[PDB]
């Protein structure tokens, strides 16, 4: 009966940035 | 400029040129070796 009542309620119970830091490297420098 | 890209591509500037160096003095090794032989033994023995 809870259930209904919460439910009635609505209330219920990678290298990507390897390659990425290269490239600032060679704009860094 | 040169340098920098150099460096992002792991590109050696030198490793012709050290192992140019590094193979002028492995051929004055043998030729070191070579003359030991023509200085024993003679120009007219050794032709």
């Amino acid at each position: 009966i809870a259930q209904k009542y919460a439910s009635s309620a609505g209330i219920s119970l990678a290298a990507l940035d390897a390659l990425t830091a290269e490239n600032k490297k060679l704009a860094k420098q | 400029q040169l340098e920098v890209l150099a460096r992002y591509l792991q590109v050696d500037l030198n490793k012709g040129a050290k192992s140019f160096i590094k193979e002028k003095e492995a051929s004055a090794v043998l030729q070191k070796e070579l003359d030991l032989w023509e200085a024993e033994h003679g120009e007219f023995y050794a032709k």
